[PDB]
């Protein structure tokens, strides 16, 4: 949408 | 010793903003691959627009995800900084 909280969890 | 403990300016009425849902961002990304996959489960336990929909992946939607949600990882997150001695 604007800043993104589109987390992916950068595990790997 | 609370006060020199810290004080914590804190709004529990603040508005739906990107920030507010993003600083929960920040928490999801300090925690570890145990935690994430067992919280993005509870968060999304309660959205059906959860993630995206796809489960294979983690991309929390909390931009345009409810603030109702949102809460629930803060509760989460709350838990995991008093709960990380494990046993």
């Amino acid at each position: 949408r604007s800043v993104k909280v589109k987390i992916k969890l950068g595990r790997k | 010793a609370s006060a020199s403990y810290d004080s914590e300016e804190e709004e529990e009425g603040l508005p739906m903003s990107y920030d507010e849902k993003r600083q929960l961002s920040l928490d999801i990304n300090r925690l570890p691959g145990e935690k994430l996959g067992r919280v993005v489960h509870i968060i999304q336990s309660r959205e059906p627009s959860l993630r995206d929909s796809n489960p294979d992946e983690i991309e929390i939607d909390f931009e345009t995800l409810k603030p109702t949600t949102l809460r629930e990882l803060e509760r989460y997150v709350k838990s995991c900084l008093q709960k990380k001695q494990r046993k």
